[PDB]
RNA sequence: AAAAUUUUAGGAAUAGUUAAUAAUAAUUUAUAAUUUUGAUUAGAUUGUUUUGUUAAUGCUAUUAGAUGGGUGUGGAAAAAUAAAAAAAA
């Protein structure tokens, strides 16, 4: 918006400067690891954990945090629900897409994840393994998603994991896959027990962007 | 009403005009021990309950109370008390942890003087400055393992000794020449 | 005891100007800024930040008193570094502005000279990046979960990742002051000035610059034209001092000023508003030497050309004579309404001119003002589902309607608009209220509610 | 069920997130303490950074500490060379030749006209810098990294003759800097961070070596111990790698 | 509470409550009227 | 280096960072290993994860079904209580069989 | 908290009103959402005694010795479709009977014509599932000559209060596709002669007598005498 | 939100609720009893000082003769006193400020001392509750409505801010002639 | 209810509580109730002012290795009927989905026909909706659609580019929200009209001797209703509004 | 998240265990952690504005109320009789 590129000029002016001293790391701390609370929160690079009244000077970003979206299908009691989970690498300024998707596949510790090939997009269009991020204008702010192979199957029946609720789980599948660690015969303790949500939450019509009522 | 005798109740109900509206609670209640065990098997190795245990912390006699003002509040402004203590490191054996000593003070008011406890700590110092017998600044933080809340926010006295003890390959401090008390007699010749 | 920095500093004058009391500033220029110096070849540009925050060597520590080594965050240990990127020229420019709105134009001349000398001559300091406290840094999100644009089925939601309804009121389209180059900044610190004279004449004159609440407002005031005067010798110092270097930057927001002034201080039709900016452009591409190609208006300027079109016809409504309406003297509805036709035309025609609510109500005001009757029929088409509005429409779009001819088309159409309101998520006004409510024996159309009647009984 | 049911490691905030997403909309999921890894951990060291107009220019010459013949570091860095090559022998045009150890006291760029007042007006001053200067025994132990992995040094420990060096460094600094405006390639009012650089990628060789040196070599010497080392010898450099077979040198200073 | 009175929508349920809260148009404008007067 | 900042909070170890110094005791080879054990963790995990990625798939279903099995799902001041036996003693001999005693640390 | 009940007004915890807002009070509970509701259970509630008398049979009981005369039978069908009519007409119960499956009729329930209140559907499509008096319905909807931009799920289109009016006029073909019906003020210039508008935002009804009588008669101002 | 009911001492929304102006007392021999005004939250436990605001005051209902006046041949006077002590300051922060309930009995008492108006409860059965029609109320509104600007400002004064500043502070604020 | 700040309580590998994550699929209706009121949208803008890649000649080409990172999101008008290569074609005839695309052929050109293009790899669509005979709008001289002999050969048609499965966002339909003014109500006023002298001001309204016919009596309702909708929450119709605002609810 | 205050006449060892790594490890790495400045088990006991005596540093009382997990709802588990809290006209 409008921060954006008030930083970027900001910077962009700063480095046209013919004379500057540069800065004196004696009066530019670093940031604590050390703060009271018990939880340990990441911040901005720009920003302390302390006051720090003055503004300090901008500074190229050598590591971005980039954040890829996908879509997993989350177990919940009634059925499956398709829902967005975000990996956050942090990628190299000048690094390829290429090694963008294997700091990714790196970073993933679900196991319902980076099973097949994925192709990297932004809005729809794919990008080039070969460029870099330096080209596509990717910044942290940019919105990245991430596509399977069988993603444009999963309209249909098959592809799309099969719930106990209306499906036959059968021997042949009882030992492979998401069914096989599920557990689906309840046990004393209940076995994993997955989130649910119920069949009449949205009502009879499932979620929408659009009020269809 | 508490100043007025036994015969001079009328109402037990309010406080007539002013004055601090009490309880009675019954002091003399002579309460008594139970003895439950034999005087030669009592169930405990170390320690034995044979009379009326005094109860309670603070309301305990003689009363033993925390005494804010000592060195520690006099060299520092804490903002919460125990914040900022200064110790002695005693033992490293752990990666980026330092044990330290540290004294805090508590006043007996019957007798109307303070004794010096003594407390040990888990201190965080990250990159590893700290030798054994190193007089250092310490702080509360974040919490960051099970026992560390504190971090070694600096050293006041470095161990020059120790370090160029360490220098030359030896340990920082020779090691204890015994170690706890026993009961037993360890007859071990030569 | 604080310090204030120059931020601050420029922030309470500010205060200073639009308060118009030079008696503040002065005080307050004497005690802090004085010393304050521009930037030049030999200075440094944005200066490191020095101070070496504070700590305690372990002797500083132990034998100090407890008060010694009190450090609260104190706003005066970092004032050296919270000027470290030389915002003068700013400091500078409000003192010229206030100097003027306490009407004295001697020291404004001083202040003014100084600013205008430094600006030609000496470097542009580096800009200060976005202050973290101030304005906060954007947090990434992931804009997928949103009501849809069209997420209710009676309306168009305005939405967190994309805006639908569009601008309700005209942005001028320039980054913050600080941005600029020593030229750009000289060029924004006139059109300031100006602004201050409007701001000026209308603290001295509310009646005549309040729109068609007094027949006060189609006149000219005296000690317009002593103004006025003002106004076209700095315009014309500012292009003598600027060479050929005004070809380079933007004027716009100069340019929008400068007809404002002339639309509000001196009283120019629309038509006189659109000859003197294209005049003023064609200046200012003669002045560099090319081959043309013209900018054209940009989207503020137009504005106030159609704000101008409105201010030419406008009407003071309901006489206590129980006459109807009194107009502009010398007005013609065919004239006025061919120039404003054709004007947007023009607007319309340029694809870069990007359209708000206010223009649209300029336009409308102005079809209303002319008896057009069809005032209507462009409010709806062009702004009632597309636009988020004020209840001003509804107001100037009432005095439409009460001219028709039966009753009931009057009633139905009133009616009309209040659900209107309803459905569109105008909340409709006081004013517009008690407009309609001023009727009630012809229309009987009831405006307030049942509880809001009782209640006020 | 061996420890905390929620591990204190793994209480984690991102703040860098907008609010409320984290609630509902996605879960963000990352591994954290790679970030949270320090700068023990990871060897990184803060040298004083340049200002973007001088960040621009290479650097021409520099200053730097002698080592002498026959040091315990010298010796101690032949040792390294051989275990990292038996480990790694990818590692061989990373290696800088034992020949060309030497403590680099400061960078700076001296442009090519004004070569000549620029060597001996510098010479000069540094000569009176060093004048009541006697010789420096220091201590070198550990390793760290500059410019993002690519350089990799053995550190100067604050623990001896070293205070000295900061004052003695810190005048030329304000002189060289100072006085006679010179790019030094940081602030003269900033002190430089000595180190005797080990292993270095330069552009050239990015292709093939790599983007940053794998931690995995210099892990284990990481921490190790090179010794202590008396120095005499101040030289003002130019960078040439062929004339004489060690960095071609400008100037010299003799502390005694 | 809410007041349920007897003539409000009876419904013929033996699976739950009795009756239903829906209104006679007379017992709407009754409440309006009470609470216009709270209202004020 | 010895000094912490007091305005800022930072410790002795930050601003010994900040001004590129450092302070270390010299390590025995305990120390030295453990670190030099650690520095390499993510070499190794970078290694795996590309080399051999359906052992690592096996981990990971055991980990994330782990965390839905097990004592406390989510994290509240029961649960994110640090020492628990020290702070529930009085669950310890009864109801809790985990733990026979209500300190193993200084506190 | 968006749309207050006379703003925040505290003085009594009924002040407020039987919600707080339209919009849902906890995030996790999207269906407490503000809606307009029927009686389901009065106008479900289909009366068993109309089929008292009838020997209606099931579904699998296909058995000869099981299944009746035909006039058995058809006295049955007729006691079945007066037993689901027996309430009010259900949507898909008008709808089937109409052409096209009433695409375009407007079908308004019986509330909705009557006080100042006034408001209908136009049905854009339908689809039935394989039991009829149920369903999904689809259309626009028209409040006081306001209508609706795109077309929205029926809401309950189930329950049995509706009626409708058939005109040939408002017919569509399955092939065509049914148009929105104009909003008074904005695609149809407005016509008095044509549309009046009963009501408007800041309107209300004057008081009919019998219910002030009623109200006097009850507080005690009109007396009543047994 | 208890799966089990607390059946006797219900209440609406989640505790601790919105504070409520309570009026309360231990219960005795009406010969003593006294009342305690008391700011707390809606949701009280077993001792009523664990939520707890602040305390208003204590309010005695027995009528008084009045023995610390002179005994005085007004009439008025010699009618008997009802006593009780209001803590305004802190009355006028919560329900001001922090936006209050209220109970009927408290309300009752802060009506009779000028803070409130009477209650909505407090009823004389003379009088029954009034009716209402539009037209009318719309007539008397046309009759009197005041100008708009009047009655903003009014607004203005009322909930805004009060105290202004008059052209003659102005000019004696404003820096004399060594800074002038 | 605000969004919380941040998700301590769960851990974030397992995701929680999650709304789902809104996918439209394209075999169904619903695909069209996403995509149909933006539709309109661009068309109204085409009417009235250009936009620059609204309009192509001629059906765009491009090698099966840039295919998914040109095509997806591309929204393009051509002339005639021509369906792009390397698509199975599908007719849209189910009545529920052509039913969205009503607002769309009323009150702008009549829908002729709607296709479903899915290509023969399966992952990619094309949305091609031909519209027959000229526009329901006024068509501007210089805007886009001018430039097109479909409107103003009367068919022509817009097609539209998209992945199959995705949320309804990266369908770009939203840029296009920009809003320009129909001249066509002041062309009267030009001076290039010579029915500008056929115009006549009203300044002054006429005098009225009449009062507005008066509503008929009020018929209170007689069924049951569900109570105060004022006090439900509900807004005056169930339809639009706010619940202050009580107006034409039954009473 | 922590810091202080913590009882038994005659006194010994305690343990899903410390610290580093990390959303690792029922077999990661290490010279680990608690204790005689009194631990852990075991007895007794409802913890840091409440009483009684007294001229007084003292002595002598103070109830009650937070008892693990196992489809984890809820803003927060405080959720299975036992009010004296007006709980959406
Ligand atoms: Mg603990
Ligand atoms: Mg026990
Ligand atoms: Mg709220
Ligand atoms: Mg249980």
């Amino acid at each position: 918006g409008h921060y954006q590129q008030e930083a970027f000029e900001a910077r962009k002016r700063f480095e046209e400067s013919t004379t500057y001293p540069g800065p004196i790391r004696a009066a530019t701390p670093g940031d604590t690891r050390f703060y009271s609370g018990s939880l340990e929160s990441i911040l901005h690079d720009t920003d302390r954990h302390y006051w720090r009244a003055v503004t300090d000077d901008p500074r190229v970003q050598h590591l971005i945090p980039l954040r890829i979206r996908f879509k997993i299908f989350t177990w919940v009691t009634s059925g499956w629900e398709q829902r967005m989970q975000v990996v956050q690498i942090m990628a190299p300024k000048d690094s390829t897409i290429a090694q963008v998707k294997d700091l990714v596949i790196v970073e993933n510790q679900s196991p319902y994840l980076c099973v097949s090939s994925f192709h990297l997009a932004i809005d729809g269009k794919e990008l080039d393994p070969q460029k870099t991020l330096g080209e596509y204008g990717i910044t942290e702010q940019s919105q990245i998603d991430a596509i399977e192979q069988n993603d444009h199957l999963l309209h249909r029946d098959d592809e799309r994991p099969r719930d106990w609720t209306v499906d036959e789980i059968t021997a042949e599948d009882v030992k492979r896959s998401p069914y096989k660690e599920m557990e689906m015969q309840p046990l004393q303790n209940l076995a994993p027990r997955y989130e649910a949500r119920p069949k009449g939450y949205f009502g009879r019509t499932y979620y929408s962007g659009m009020k269809q009522s | 009403p508490w100043w007025n005798f036994q015969t001079e109740h009328r109402q037990r109900c309010v406080l007539m005009y002013g004055g601090a509206r009490t309880k009675n609670t019954h002091n003399a209640n002579h309460r008594v021990f139970i003895k439950k065990y034999k005087r030669n098997a009592f169930p405990n190795r170390t320690r034995h309950h044979w009379a009326v245990s005094m109860t309670g912390v603070l309301s305990q006699r003689p009363r033993r109370m925390p005494w804010p003002y000592d060195l520690t509040s006099l060299i520092f402004n804490q903002p919460r008390q125990g914040s900022d203590k200064i110790g002695y490191v005693v033992g490293t054996s752990m990666l980026k942890t330092a044990v330290v000593a540290t004294n805090h003070m508590v006043y007996y008011p019957k007798f109307n003087q303070r004794v010096s406890r003594t407390k040990r700590f888990f201190a965080h110092d990250e990159d590893l400055a700290c030798v054994e017998g190193d007089l250092v600044h310490i702080k509360q933080c974040r919490k960051i393992s099970k026992y560390k809340h504190y971090y070694v926010f600096s050293i006041l006295e470095p161990n020059v000794e120790g370090r160029e003890r360490l220098k030359l390959g030896l340990k920082a401090v020779p090691p204890p020449l015994f170690g706890y008390p026993v009961s037993r007699r360890i007859v071990k010749l030569n | 005891q604080t310090w204030p920095c120059t931020a601050t500093i420029c922030a309470y004058l500010d205060v200073c100007v639009e308060a118009g009391e030079k008696t503040w500033a002065m005080e307050a220029w004497n005690r802090y800024c004085t010393e304050l110096k521009f930037l030049e070849p030999g200075e440094v540009d944005p200066k490191p930040i020095s101070r070496v925050p504070f700590s305690l060597t372990r002797e500083e520590l132990l034998y100090l008193p407890k008060w010694k080594k009190h450090f609260d965050h104190d706003p005066n240990l970092d004032v050296m570094d919270l000027n470290r990127f030389n915002r003068t020229r700013e400091v500078y420019l409000r003192m010229a502005q206030v100097m003027l709105a306490g009407g004295e134009r001697n020291a404004f001349q001083h202040f003014f000279t100084k600013l205008e000398e430094a600006m030609l001559n000496k470097p542009t300091p580096v800009p200060e990046p976005p202050n973290p406290h101030l304005v906060r840094r954007p947090r990434w999100a992931p804009y997928e979960h949103c009501k849809s644009v069209h997420h209710s089925p009676w309306r168009l939601q305005n939405n967190g990742r994309a805006l639908a309804l569009g601008p309700p009121v005209t942005i001028e389209d320039e980054m913050q002051s600080r941005f600029f180059s020593n030229d750009q900044f000289l060029v924004h610190s006139v059109k300031e000035v100006l602004r201050i004279v409007l701001q000026e004449h209308k603290r001295a004159h509310p009646t005549e610059c309040t729109r068609c609440k007094t027949e006060a407002f189609f006149y000219k005031t005296k000690d317009a034209d002593e103004t006025l005067k003002f106004c076209d010798d700095l315009i014309e110092r500012l292009f003598a001092s600027l060479g050929v270097r005004l070809s380079n930057l933007n004027t716009s927001s100069l340019l929008s000023t400068i007809l404002e002034v002339f639309r509000v201080v001196g009283k120019e039709s629309g038509a006189a508003l659109l000859q003197r900016a294209n005049e003023f452009l064609e200046r200012k591409a003669s002045l560099g030497d090319a081959e043309g190609s013209r900018e054209n208006l940009t989207a503020s300027n137009y504005l106030q050309v159609l704000s101008g079109f409105a201010d030419e016809s406008a009407f003071v409504y309901n006489t206590k004579k129980d006459g109807t309406c009194q107009y502009k003297t010398g007005f013609d509805p065919r004239t006025t309404m061919r120039h404003l036709a054709d004007v947007v035309q023009e607007i319309a025609g340029n694809p870069h001119v990007t359209w708000a609510a206010d223009m649209h109500l300029q336009v409308v005001e102005t079809m209303v003002g002319c008896g057009t009757m069809k005032a209507n029929d462009y409010f709806v088409r062009n702004v009632l589902r597309q636009f988020s509005w004020d209840s001003r429409f509804l107001e100037a779009l009432y005095v439409e309607y009460r001219r028709q001819d039966d009753v009931d088309m009057w009633a139905e159409l009133t009616k009309r608009a209040l659900v209107w309101t309803a459905r569109y998520n105008a909340p409709a006004s006081e004013r517009l209220r008690r407009l309609i409510e001023d009727d009630y024996d012809t229309i009987r159309v009831q405006t307030r509610t049942f509880r809001e009647l009782a209640v006020f009984q | 069920e061996r420890g905390l049911y929620f591990p204190i490691n793994h209480r984690i905030v991102d703040h860098r997130i907008a609010p409320g997403v984290t609630v509902e909309e996605t879960d963000v999921q990352s591994r954290y303490r790679r970030e949270l890894r320090t700068n023990f951990a990871t060897g990184e060291t803060r040298q004083t950074i340049a200002p973007p107009w001088s960040a621009r220019e290479r650097p021409t010459h520099f200053f730097s500490l002698r080592l002498p013949s026959r040091n315990s570091v010298t010796l101690r860095v032949k040792e390294m060379h051989n275990h990292l090559l038996f480990s790694h022998q990818q590692c061989a045009p990373m290696l800088v030749s034992p020949t060309k150890l030497h403590i680099t006291l400061g960078v700076m760029t001296i442009p090519e006209n004004s070569r000549e007042e620029l060597v001996k007006n510098i010479q000069q001053s540094m000569s009176e810098t060093f004048a009541c200067v006697q010789p420096l025994q220091l201590r070198f132990r550990g390793l760290g990294t500059f410019d993002f992995g690519r350089v990799l040094f053995i550190r100067v420990v604050p623990e001896a003759d070293f205070g000295r060096l900061e004052r003695a460094v810190c005048d030329i600094r304000r002189r060289v800097g100072g006085v006679l405006g010179v790019d030094l390639k940081g602030n003269p009012h900033d002190s430089y961070v000595p180190h005797v650089t080990v292993a270095k990628i330069r552009p050239n060789q990015r292709q093939q070596l790599g983007d940053t040196i794998p931690q995995s070599l210099w892990a284990d010497y990481q921490h190790h111990d090179f010794g202590d080392v008396t120095l005499s010898t101040v030289d003002l450099c130019r960078m040439k790698g062929s004339p004489d077979g060690y960095y071609h040198t400008e100037g010299a200073v003799h502390l005694s | 509470r809410q007041i349920r009175p007897y003539y409000n929508l009876p419904s013929k349920s033996e699976h739950g409550r009795k009756m239903t809260g829906f209104l006679t148009p007379y017992r709407h404008w009754m409440w309006k009227q009470n609470e216009l007067w709270r209202n004020v | 280096g010895l000094n912490g900042c007091v305005e800022t909070g930072r410790s002795r170890s930050e601003v010994a960072r900040d001004l590129g110094l450092s302070y270390t005791r010299p390590l025995h080879e305990n120390e030295k290993k453990q670190l030099s054990h650690q520095a390499v963790y993510y070499e190794r995990l970078a290694k795996f994860k590309m080399e051999q990625p359906e052992a690592a798939r096996a981990m990971e279903r055991e980990r994330f079904v782990r965390k839905f099995s097990g004592m406390f799902v989510k994290m509240d001041i029961r649960s994110g209580a640090p020492d628990f036996p020290s702070t529930y003693r009085r669950l310890l001999g009864t109801k809790v069989v985990r733990w026979a005693s209500k300190r193993h640390g200084p506190n | 908290r968006a749309d207050p009940l006379n703003g925040g007004s505290s003085m009594t915890l009924g002040s407020k009103g039987s919600k707080l807002s339209p919009e849902p009070h906890r995030r996790r509970m999207p269906w407490t959402a503000a809606k307009e509701y029927v009686p389901g259970v009065v106008l479900n509630a289909r009366d068993k005694m109309v089929l008292d008398g009838v020997q209606l049979l099931d579904i699998e009981s296909i058995d000869r010795a099981s299944q009746l005369d035909p006039l058995e039978v058809l006295r049955a069908v007729v006691a079945t479709r007066e037993y689901n009519i027996s309430t009010g007409k259900n949507i898909f119960q008008l709808a089937s009977q109409a052409t096209y499956n009433g695409r375009g009729q407007r079908f308004y329930r019986k509330e909705w014509q009557e006080g100042t209140y006034d408001k209908y559907v136009t049905l854009s499509a339908i689809d039935f599932d394989r039991d009829g008096n149920k369903g999904t319905a689809y259309g626009y909807i028209t409040f006081h000559g306001e209508t609706t931009t795109r077309p929205v799920q029926v809401d309950f289109a189930d329950v049995p209060g509706w009626y409708m009016d058939f005109v040939e006029e408002r017919a569509v073909p399955f092939t065509g596709i049914v148009p929105p019906p104009p909003s008074i003020g904005t695609d149809v210039p407005v016509d008095p002669h044509s549309y009046r508008l009963k009501a408007y935002p800041y309107y209300d009804a004057p008081n009919p007598p019998e219910f002030v009588e009623r109200l006097l008669k009850d507080r005690g101002v009109l007396p009543d005498t047994p | 939100a208890r799966a089990v009911i607390k059946r006797r001492s219900p209440q609406l929304w989640g505790a601790p609720g919105a504070p409520i102006i309570r009026m309360r007392g231990h219960h005795v021999v009406w010969k003593f009893q006294s009342y305690d005004l008391v700011v707390e939250h809606t949701h009280k436990r077993r001792n009523s000082d664990i939520r707890l605001l602040h305390y208003l005051g204590k309010h005695c209902p027995h009528p008084q003769k009045s023995l610390w006046s002179p005994d005085t041949p007004v009439a008025q006077d010699r009618h008997l006193f009802m006593l009780t002590t209001v803590d305004i300051d802190a009355f006028k922060y919560w329900f001001g400020v922090k936006r209050c309930r209220l109970s009927m009995k408290p309300w009752a008492l802060l009506a009779k001392a000028g803070l409130l108006p009477p209650s909505l409860t407090q009823n004389s059965k003379i009088m029954p509750k009034p009716l209402f029609d539009k037209e009318s109320l719309m007539r008397y509104y046309l009759a009197n409505r005041k100008d708009e600007d009047v009655m903003a400002r009014e607004k203005y004064l009322n909930y805004e801010n009060s105290m202004v500043k008059t052209e003659e502070e102005r000019a004696a604020e404003r820096p004399v002639a060594p800074y002038l | 209810s605000r969004r919380f700040r941040y998700n301590t309580k769960f851990p974030a590998l397992v995701s929680y509580n999650k709304l789902p994550w809104e996918v439209v699929n394209h075999e169904t209706p619903q695909f069209h109730m996403h995509v149909a009121p933006h539709y309109e949208q661009l068309l109204t803008l085409a009417a009235s002012s250009p936009v620059p890649h609204i309009i192509g000649s001629k059906h765009i080409d491009v090698p099966r290795e840039h295919r998914l990172r040109l095509l997806p999101g591309m929204l393009y008008l051509l002339d005639g009927d021509t369906l792009p290569g390397e698509f199975t074609i599908n007719r849209v005839l189910d009545p529920t989905a052509l039913q969205y695309y009503g607002r769309l052929s009323s009150q702008i050109v009549t829908v002729e026909a709607v296709r479903m293009l899915v290509p023969d790899d399966l992952r990619l669509l094309c949305n091609c909706i031909t519209f027959k005979g000229p526009l329901h709008l006024p068509v501007a001289p210089y805007a886009s659609l001018a430039s097109l002999r479909g409107a103003s050969s009367n068919c022509f048609t817009l097609y539209h580019f998209v992945r199959p499965n995705r949320p309804p966002k990266e369908l770009q339909l939203e840029k296009y929200y920009i809003h320009a003014p129909c001249v066509a109500p002041l062309s009267e006023f030009a001076s290039n009209s010579d029915e500008r002298g056929n115009w006549r001001p009203r300044l002054q309204a006429p005098k009225r001797t009449r009062r507005a016919t008066p509503l008929p009596a009020y018929r209170p309702p007689q069924s049951y209703l569900m109570g105060l909708a004022e006090r439900l929450a509900v807004v005056p119709g169930g339809c639009f509004g706010r619940r202050s605002l009580m107006w034409g609810h039954w009473f």
